[PDB]
């Protein structure tokens, strides 16, 4: 039910995005790492949001089977 | 050949009816089952009761009374009533059927009438009953409390509601002055009444004292409000003694009141599975009457005449169906239709499919369109959503409407089968304008290259930073080519971004304006062309043109311009155009910085084509009007048609700058919540920073999809709609027609 | 009462005050031409801009409640109006779009000045008339916006009676909407030989 | 001015009641109605009008001239009490005196019920539903004044207005009621005439002096009349029964307190022009029915006004009775007088 929906569309996305986003701090994208204010070390960000986006990964299939019966 | 009605409505016929008196209640069985036909009113003078068919509708008005009176009874107990087979009559397709009887019909009426004589009295039967009940209860109650109770005729005793409680207290106060003894007791279950239709919370009370004038006085005031008094012995042996007698009774009153109770619901169920298909028997039959009551009845023949409107494509099948309707009969009638050419307004009517519908459904709102006019309906297909995405205008924000719309368009079918709320019907209802706002707010998105608040870098940049340079000092990059597809991502984080873009998004505004407002001013001139109104076009299309075109459109020519000029290169200044058309009007013939050669005698040329349209426009009409107390009437609508043209050429252009304001603010409220959430996430590391960015995302997506997409959606939506009804709709949009509600049966929900 | 007691013990200590300097010889330290010398004119340019968009959004949005509150009630019976008499709506919107229109043009003056040249002719010049033009179009603005609401409560009434008289109404309508243009006029001639801060 | 600053409250209220006035009836939609044969002709025809399906739930046998006057009489009362909800302050205080004046009847009424020995559901039906108020069916107790006074209405909001009315004697009959009845308006009509003066602003506070002004002298009109049939009455005792705000105070109402008979009253009335020939000519009752539209319809030439509510009860008040008249006509076959409905509208 909606209760399920929620947190299976959200955390669909969130291995959606937050993956994209791991993948420019990685690479050193300009515009993620490029003003001052900016991190220093752009691996080191992406190792700590590869993580995250699994943890999302996790209540997407879960809840995929829970919704699926 | 059969027409298409989007871009004008379709063309219609009056049609007259040469009915007898025999079959005219066939007939008109037959016309309804079609839904083409929508018939004048002829008996219009006449009172309402002194139509012919009236007394033919109190017969049938009284059953439908009857039958509501039934459906009451039912909803008071939990009784569901059964539902039958919506289509047995109809699919809506235009099929024919034979109508009931006449003597199927007086049957209803004997039968409603029988029944409500029978379930009148069973009621009465039953709630009589229930009040013996009630008074019992409270009788049986009060006798379960102790003694402690009758503490402290001795007493007096009852019930009494909790609302009532104090009221009663203050005047016992006030009349034994001060030497009251009051005891009550609360009851938690409320109490339903029977003729007040209430629960009700209630509670016991007692009350002491020894004089015989007193009393009587008390038991007044308790039954002035209402209270049930009781008589309670003072012994313990009293109380239990009248107890079983009453605990007695109403164990032998359970009984009395299942039985007739059972024979009632007994009689219902019988009413609950053949109620709707005998409702909606007799509301055909009342909408046939009243049909014929439209129409003139001959005494000297039983010739019923009427008349209706038809669109000139479905004659051919009206003929066909009344020539079958005749086959089965047996019956030899003349030619029940002949075609009257008539001067009337007929009813305009659009063919929408389920692509057009919601798009028409909106135009409709503000008015109906004049016959055989230019509808509204075909450039607001493409003009409301994209007017909606130069405001929204994210590739975010859109992908997201695109698929909550899509996710409505392939499940049509089971939500279209499945019962709809009242904002679930809306977003059903436009699934495909919702379709279309979002495509195009992926193009608009990609052009001001904004995604979620960020740019993305496809392309080489037409702009080049310094070989070197050290911390904090600021720089200045160099140009090297054009972007060739939007907005260049050396721009993004820059300190001077919206000196760029506010110029840019105002001088968009305005030439986006000026396109959709010319645009429909040259559907007057379509319309003029159709319906060969030549003096309008003299007078109010060619003067008004040029008072815009020589003012605005100076205007749209100039941005344009000056964008395709290397001013640094040539040397000479870049000159400001609010004040070059603000100085044309006050000091014409003068320059300060000159955009173009024979600036100065161009303007006071078009300063003087404006001047002499306004009088153009103010005297041509009317003055042919005289030369052919109404000449005023045809002076008044044109004097005030300029005042208002003049003014609202000035009102109307500034109105489209909220296609800027709605854009800016749409993409800082972007930037500021992904730097307050996402950004802080980004700063911590460990086990601790994974969790905020597992946190801080979904706080971000949620404000996202609310605050971004719904809030700002719905507000952005209905600005796209106010310049459609009120910029655009003005320049052509007549209104004032009469609509098409054709004749037609349908499932009425009760 | 205590309100209005407050305005005549003001008027009392600023009498008191005048006399007390002019007896002793001293009348002339109350000098205006100072303390309008010595302000910085970036003080009377950014509260005229301030006074321009905000007193047209308070009449903008004081009409609307006018008109729109006897609309709705008009609506019950005849609720066919609330899209004919949304022209009323329009007319009282629009008188804020010219205070926005000015500060576009207003925040163009606003520029950086050198220290030894700001308290000059021209940019002393320029701080005054950012204030009275921005006074002008506001409190004006104002004006036109609870007028025009008052006139189109009256037209919501008369519609929902009979659809004939609502367009002999609209005539006073417009007029009221002159107001505010020759308010945003007479603006635009006062700031139009001032020159930005040099 | 007037319409800066009624709409933050009062702005919805204004309209909806606007709208209640257009479904007023015209003269053409009267004679509609008057050339009606039976009352389920009648009942048809004001389908055709804002009351609609009123009679909806209704059989033939049971339409009555009697069933009439209920239904559409209950349907203003629900207009009524929705408008008071919604209300609130001035507003409210404004609603909640104009009900005061209805439950002063129903004392009156209940109490010479009990002189006379009857129920109290047989007398309740008989009162107006706007006087309610939770202790009314309780004067059926006593009937000793000072014991109904101060056992229930102590309590009530119309406890400031027996102060003159403590001279009763120990028993009570109706010409001692009435006399009790008319100090209360007298009493009434002047707490709710200087209420408008003081919080109720323009213009609204002149349209209410002047309908409050025609109450008062409608009143001392009638009960001048009234005690011509009595033998003898003190001067100074009418003194304390006739208001102190109309056009009547103070001059004529103490020509009117010494009047003998009806040609004093009439040298009484000749001073005054807006009263001056009502009593020379054709039906009284008739001519005050005339004058209070034409003042309330003279009260909705304005705006921004709270007047609107009082004119617009009093206008359907007289369309009811109207009704009624023309419903006993065609029921009993009458038709003589079936055109005397009065209409300004
Ligand atoms: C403010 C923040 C919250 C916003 C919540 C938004 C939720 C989504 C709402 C749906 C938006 C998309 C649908 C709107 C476009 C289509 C409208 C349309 O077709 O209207 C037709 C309709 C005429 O026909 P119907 O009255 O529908 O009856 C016949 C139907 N066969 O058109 C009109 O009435 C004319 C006016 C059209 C524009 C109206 C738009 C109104 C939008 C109101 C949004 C309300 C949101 C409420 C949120 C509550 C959440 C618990
Ligand atoms: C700068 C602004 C640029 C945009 C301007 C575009 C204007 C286009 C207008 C087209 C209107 C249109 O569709 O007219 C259809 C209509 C046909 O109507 P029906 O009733 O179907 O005819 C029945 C018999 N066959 O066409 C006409 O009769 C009018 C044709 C007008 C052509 C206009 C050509 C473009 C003019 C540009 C001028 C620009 C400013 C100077
Ligand atoms: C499409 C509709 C266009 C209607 C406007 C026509 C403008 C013509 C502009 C033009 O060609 O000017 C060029 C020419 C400069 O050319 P060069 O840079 O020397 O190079 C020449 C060799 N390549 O322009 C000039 O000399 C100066 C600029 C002239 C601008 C004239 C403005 C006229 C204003 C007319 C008012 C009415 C506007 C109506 C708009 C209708 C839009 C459909
Ligand atoms: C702004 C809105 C953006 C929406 C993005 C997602 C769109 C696609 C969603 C989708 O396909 O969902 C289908 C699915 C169908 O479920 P039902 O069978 O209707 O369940 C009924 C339970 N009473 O519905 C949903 O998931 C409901 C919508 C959930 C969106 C949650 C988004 C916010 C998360 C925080
Ligand atoms: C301008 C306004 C734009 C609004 C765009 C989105 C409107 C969507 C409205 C709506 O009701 O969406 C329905 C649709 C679901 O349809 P189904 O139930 O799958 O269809 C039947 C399946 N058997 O909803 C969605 O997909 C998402 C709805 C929005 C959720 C927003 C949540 C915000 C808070 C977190
Ligand atoms: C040195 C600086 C001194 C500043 C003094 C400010 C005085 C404010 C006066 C004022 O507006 O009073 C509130 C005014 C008085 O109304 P009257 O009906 O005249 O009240 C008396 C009735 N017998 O009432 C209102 O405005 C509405 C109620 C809320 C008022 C809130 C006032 C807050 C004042 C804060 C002052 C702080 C100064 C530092
Ligand atoms: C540059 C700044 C200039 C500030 C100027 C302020 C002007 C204020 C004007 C106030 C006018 C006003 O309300 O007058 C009230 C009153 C009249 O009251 P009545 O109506 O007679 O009372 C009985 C009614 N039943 O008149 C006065 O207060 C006159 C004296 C006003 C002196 C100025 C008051 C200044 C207050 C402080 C401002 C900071
Ligand atoms: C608080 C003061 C209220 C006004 C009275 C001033 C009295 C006063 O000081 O008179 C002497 C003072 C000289 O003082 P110095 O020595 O120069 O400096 C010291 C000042 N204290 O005289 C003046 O300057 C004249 C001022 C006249 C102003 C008008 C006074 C009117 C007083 C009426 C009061 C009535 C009772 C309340
Ligand atoms: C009001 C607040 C401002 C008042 C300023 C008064 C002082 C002032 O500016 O004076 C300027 C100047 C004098 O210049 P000095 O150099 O001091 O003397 C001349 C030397 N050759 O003033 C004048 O020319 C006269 C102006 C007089 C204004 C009246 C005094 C101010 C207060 C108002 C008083 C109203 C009447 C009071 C009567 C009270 C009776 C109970
Ligand atoms: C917490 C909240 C606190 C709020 C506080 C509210 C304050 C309200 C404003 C008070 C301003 C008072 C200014 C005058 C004070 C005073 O007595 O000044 C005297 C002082 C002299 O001092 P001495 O020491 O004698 O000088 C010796 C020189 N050798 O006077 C001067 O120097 C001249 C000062 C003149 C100030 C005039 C300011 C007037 C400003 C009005 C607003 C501007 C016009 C606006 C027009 C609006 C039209 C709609
Ligand atoms: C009833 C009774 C009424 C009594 C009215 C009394 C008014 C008293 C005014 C006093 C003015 C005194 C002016 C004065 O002397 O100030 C000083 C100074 C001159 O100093 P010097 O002599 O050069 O100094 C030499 C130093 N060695 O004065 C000036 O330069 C300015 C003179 C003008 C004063 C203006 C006062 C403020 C006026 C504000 C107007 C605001 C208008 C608002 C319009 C609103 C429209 C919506
Ligand atoms: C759509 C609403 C728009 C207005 C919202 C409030 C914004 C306020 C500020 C806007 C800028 C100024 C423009 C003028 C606003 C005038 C507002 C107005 O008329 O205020 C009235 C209002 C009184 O309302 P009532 O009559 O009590 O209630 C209504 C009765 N039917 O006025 C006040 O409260 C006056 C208060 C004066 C305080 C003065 C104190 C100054 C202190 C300065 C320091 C010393």
């Amino acid at each position: 039910t909606g209760k399920a929906w929620c947190c299976t569309v959200l955390s669909a996305f969130g291995v959606v995005i937050l993956s994209v986003i791991a993948h420019l701090f990685n690479t050193n994208h300009e515009s993620f790492v490029g003003s001052i204010n900016d991190p220093e070390d752009g691996p080191a960000v992406a190792h700590t949001v590869y993580l995250a986006a699994l943890v999302y990964l996790v209540f997407f299939v879960f809840c995929g089977f829970q919704v699926y019966l | 050949e059969k027409e298409e009605a989007i871009f004008r409505s379709a063309e219609m016929a009056l049609v007259q009816f040469y009915i007898p008196q025999e079959i005219s209640r066939d007939s008109a069985y037959t016309l309804g089952q079609l839904g083409l036909v929508q018939f004048r009113d002829l008996n219009s003078k006449v009172r309402a009761f002194q139509r012919t068919f009236v007394n033919e509708i109190r017969r049938l008005d009284n059953v439908e009374r009857q039958y509501r009176y039934f459906y009451s009874l039912l909803k008071k107990h939990d009784i569901k009533l059964y539902e039958g087979d919506t289509d047995k009559y109809l699919d809506g397709s235009g099929e024919l059927y034979v109508p009931p009887s006449g003597s199927v019909i007086d049957d209803y009426v004997r039968n409603a009438s029988y029944l409500e004589e029978r379930l009148i009295q069973m009621e009465d039967a039953t709630d009589q009953i229930e009040v013996q009940k009630n008074d019992l209860e409270q009788y049986r109650f009060i006798l379960q409390s102790g003694d402690e109770f009758f503490l402290k005729v001795n007493y007096v005793t009852g019930v009494i509601a909790r609302d009532k409680v104090a009221t009663l207290e203050q005047i016992l106060w006030r009349v034994l002055r001060g030497n009251l003894f009051f005891k009550t007791v609360e009851i938690e279950q409320p109490v339903y009444d029977v003729k007040t239709r209430e629960y009700k919370h209630k509670n016991a009370f007692i009350v002491f004292s020894h004089g015989d004038l007193i009393i009587k006085r008390i038991r007044k005031i308790a039954e002035s409000l209402d209270a049930n008094l009781y008589d309670v012995d003072s012994s313990n042996e009293g109380r239990s003694q009248q107890l079983a007698k009453v605990n007695k009774n109403l164990s032998d009153l359970y009984t009395v009141l299942k039985t007739t109770s059972t024979t009632l619901e007994s009689e219902l169920y019988a009413i609950a599975k053949e109620l709707d298909s005998w409702f909606q028997d007799v509301t055909r039959e009342k909408a046939i009457f009243e049909i014929l009551n439209k129409s003139n009845y001959d005494t000297n023949r039983k010739i019923l005449i009427a008349e209706g409107w038809i669109p000139r494509d479905e004659l051919a099948t009206l003929q066909a169906r009344l020539g079958e309707m005749i086959a089965r009969l047996g019956i030899d009638v003349p030619s029940i239709i002949q075609v009257l050419d008539t001067n009337h307004t007929p009813p305009t009517f659009h063919r929408t499919n389920k692509f057009t519908a919601g798009f028409q459904s909106i135009c409709d709102c503000y008015g109906i369109a004049q016959y055989r006019e230019i509808n509204a309906g075909l450039p607001t297909i493409v003009t409301f959503p994209f007017m909606f995405a130069i405001m929204f205008g994210d590739m975010g924000h859109g992908f997201l409407m695109t698929l909550a719309a899509l996710s409505l368009v392939l499940n049509e079918k089971k939500i279209n089968k499945m019962k709809r709320g009242e904002i679930f019907d809306m977003a059903f209802t436009g699934r495909y304008i919702i379709l279309l706002m979002g495509v195009f707010s992926m193009y608009t998105g990609f052009l001001y290259n904004d995604i979620f608040s960020k740019t993305m870098t496809i392309f080489k940049s037409g702009w080049k930073w310094p070989d070197h340079w050290k911390k904090g000092e600021s720089i200045t990059a160099t140009s090297v080519g054009t972007y060739p597809i939007g907005l260049d991502w050396a721009w993004h984080g820059t300190e001077n971004a919206l000196l760029f873009s506010n110029s840019y998004k105002m001088k968009l505004s305005i030439l986006m304006g000026f396109i959709h407002m010319t645009y429909s001013y040259f559907f007057s001139l379509a319309n003029h062309l159709y319906f060969n109104s030549m003096i309008d076009i003299i007078g109010n299309f060619i003067p008004g043109l040029l008072f815009m075109q020589g003012i605005f459109g100076y205007l749209s020519v100039c941005i344009v311009y000056k964008w395709a000029v290397d001013w640094v290169k040539d040397g000479k200044p870049a000159p400001g155009l609010l004040n070059m058309l603000i100085n044309m009007f006050l000091s014409p013939g003068t320059i300060d910085d000159e955009l173009y050669p024979h600036q100065a005698k161009v303007q006071v040329f078009l300063l003087l084509m404006a001047l002499v349209c306004i009088p153009w426009l103010l005297l041509v009409k009317p003055l042919h009007f005289k030369f052919t107390e109404d000449f005023g009437d045809i002076m008044i609508h044109q004097v005030i048609h300029t005042i208002e043209f003049c003014l609202n050429c000035v009102s109307h252009t500034a109105s489209y700058l909220r296609l800027w304001a709605l854009s800016l603010a749409h993409a800082q409220l972007s930037s500021v919540l992904w730097t307050m959430t996402i950004q802080i996430a980004f700063g911590f590391r460990g086990f601790v920073g994974v969790f905020m960015t597992v946190a801080l995302f979904a706080m971000w997506f949620a404000l996202t999809c609310a605050v971004l997409v719904l809030m700002e959606g719905t507000s952005a939506m209905l600005h796209s709609l106010r310049l459609h009804w009120v910029e655009s709709m003005s320049k052509f949009f007549v209104g004032e027609g009469l609509p098409y509600e054709p004749f037609a049966f349908e499932y009425k929900d009760m | 009462s205590f309100s209005h007691f407050l305005y005549y013990l003001v008027l009392i200590v600023v009498i008191v005050y005048g006399l007390y300097k002019l007896f002793t010889g001293h009348g002339s330290d109350i000098n205006f031409g100072k303390f309008l010398l010595r302000t910085s004119p970036y003080m009377w340019a950014n509260l005229g801009i301030a006074l321009c968009v905000g007193l047209s959004v308070v009449g903008a949005a004081w009409g609307i409640f006018i008109t729109g509150s006897s609309m709705i009630g008009a609506g019950v019976r005849a609720p066919r109006i609330t899209t004919k008499n949304l022209i009323s709506i329009i007319f009282c919107e629009v008188v804020a779009i010219y205070g926005l229109i000015i500060a576009i043009v207003f925040s163009s003056k606003l520029t950086v000045a050198t220290a030894e040249n700001m308290y000059s002719k021209s940019n002393l010049y320029t701080g005054y008339s950012l204030f009275w033009a921005g006074i002008t179009v506001g409190a004006s603005n104002l004006i036109c916006g609870i007028a025009v609401g008052i006139t189109g409560a009256t037209a919501a009434i008369s519609d929902a009676a009979d659809s004939a008289l609502f367009v002999k109404i609209l005539v006073i309508e417009i007029f009221g909407s002159i107001l505010g243009l020759l308010g945003l006029i007479v603006g635009l001639l006062m700031a139009g030989k001032a020159s930005e801060f040099q | 001015m007037e319409g800066v600053y009624f709409n933050i409250d009062n702005g919805f209220i204004e309209g909806v009641v606007r709208g209640y006035r257009n479904g007023l009836l015209s003269n053409n939609q009267y004679i509609n109605l008057t050339q009606c044969d039976t009352l389920e002709d009648l009942k048809l025809q004001l389908s055709s009008t804002d009351y609609g399906n009123f009679l909806s739930s209704v059989s033939s046998e049971s339409l009555t001239t009697s069933l009439i006057q209920e239904y559409a009489s209950s349907k203003l009362y629900h207009e009524f009490n929705y408008i008071r909800d919604q209300s609130s302050g001035s507003t409210r205080k404004f609603m909640d005196y104009i009900t005061y004046g209805y439950m002063i009847d129903n004392v009156a009424l209940m109490i010479t019920g009990t002189i006379h020995d009857r129920d109290k559901g047989e007398i309740l039906q008989r009162c107006h539903p706007l006087g309610w108020f939770d202790t009314l069916p309780t004067l059926s107790v006593a009937t000793d004044l000072e014991s109904l006074y101060e056992t229930v209405l102590v309590d009530t909001p119309l406890a400031p207005y027996f102060k003159n009315c403590f001279d009763t004697a120990e028993e009570l009959d109706d010409m001692n009621i009435e006399i009790i009845r008319n100090k209360l308006y007298k009493a009434y009509l002047e707490d709710f005439y200087n209420f408008v003066t003081e919080e109720i602003p323009e213009p609204a506070k002149e349209c209410m002096q002047t309908l409050l002004g025609f109450e008062a002298d409608r009143r001392s009109i009638n009960i001048a009349l009234n005690s011509l049939q009595s033998s003898d009455i003190d001067p100074d005792l009418k003194s304390d029964l006739l208001p102190n705000i109309g056009k009547l105070y103070p001059l004529a109402t103490f020509h009117l307190a010494q009047a003998q008979d009806f040609e004093g009253v009439r040298a009484a009335l000749a001073n005054v022009y807006e009263y001056r020939g009502f009593l020379e000519t054709g039906n009284l009752e008739d001519h005050f029915y005339q004058l209070e539209m034409e003042l309330c319809r003279d009260a909705f030439t304005q705006q921004f006004a709270i007047s609107t509510v009082w004119a617009w009860m009093k206008s359907k008040e007289q369309e009811v009775r109207n009704i009624t008249w023309i419903a006993e006509c065609i029921a009993q076959n009458q038709r003589e007088r079936i055109n005397n409905y009065i209409s300004v509208y």
